[PDB]
């Protein structure tokens, strides 16, 4: 599956 | 609106005079849109996730509309599979998590 | 509760007897925790996100407590930068997005 944690 | 999470919480956004589907992403600090030719000045950025980092272009002061709600801020543009609405704009539209 | 997004939606969870902090992540289909020991059988799996694909251990039917709310579902363990609660469990505690 897909896991769109974004660390900015 | 109230969006349940059985499915990926996808919405319509208006950006740079385009209509687009994007993910409402409480896990994202920033907003990352798929490759697009925004006019404007930008700086390079690296952003991280599960598997590493990608380079994106940072555009500041970009007006955007999320499901009829207007906002304006930073948008990163790069090779993401999915348009991602991060917290920087989700706070602007009054969005919360409720349980 | 109602949870605003000026800061990362971080919560305490109890899994396997242990407390940890985790990010409420509406942009993840799945729940992926930092490396740790969990009891039971696990299957090897791969998931992807920004920066690409990782290898993980899949535990099915794991009980977890999230801000006092009980879930029992698939939990993934691997080199994620942050503990992530995805929609598979967020639906179980009755989480919605509201604005």
């Amino acid at each position: 599956a897909q896991t769109f944690y974004v660390d900015g | 609106p109230q969006i349940t999470l059985w499915k990926r919480p996808l919405v319509t956004i208006r950006i740079g005079g385009q209509l687009k589907e994007a993910l409402l992403n409480t896990g994202a600090d920033d907003t990352v849109l798929e490759e697009m030719n925004l006019p404007g000045k930008w700086k390079p950025k690296m952003i991280g996730g599960i598997g590493g980092f990608i380079k994106v272009r940072q555009y500041d002061q970009i007006p955007i509309e999320i499901c009829g709600h207007k906002a304006i801020g930073t948008v990163l543009v790069g090779p993401t599979p999915v348009n991602i609405i991060g917290r920087n704009l989700l706070t602007q539209i009054g969005c919360t998590l409720n349980f």
